[PDB]
């Protein structure tokens, strides 16, 4: 679940950088 | 004390998990090598440190790898006590 926590939290700094 | 069976994945497990720093720092709102080093690092109580990850997401992935650490380490040296 280590990565799997990351991947989710990978797009949520996208959302930030594309808004 | 300890099998050839988890020697092979745990040796692997640190390779494959330090490249995710800077495959994730590619999209963050230090090369690949000179990250590999924290995590080889952080296992063996060194005190051999320098760099930390600057993207907030990949302080997790060095996050979560502090506790595999203190896990592996102080219980593999708890069944030499029996």
């Amino acid at each position: 679940a280590a990565m799997a926590l990351s991947l989710i939290t990978f797009i949520s700094e996208h959302l930030f950088y594309w808004q | 004390p300890f099998q050839s069976t988890l020697w092979l994945l745990v040796g692997l497990s640190v390779h494959v998990v330090a490249v995710m720093l800077y495959l994730l720092d590619r999209f963050s709102p230090l090369t690949l090598s000179s990250a590999m080093w924290f995590s080889w690092g952080v296992l063996l109580n060194s005190g051999i440190g320098e760099g930390a990850p600057r993207s907030f997401s990949a302080r997790i992935l060095g996050m979560v790898w502090a506790g595999f650490a203190m896990i592996i380490v102080a219980s593999y040296t708890a069944n030499l006590a029996a």
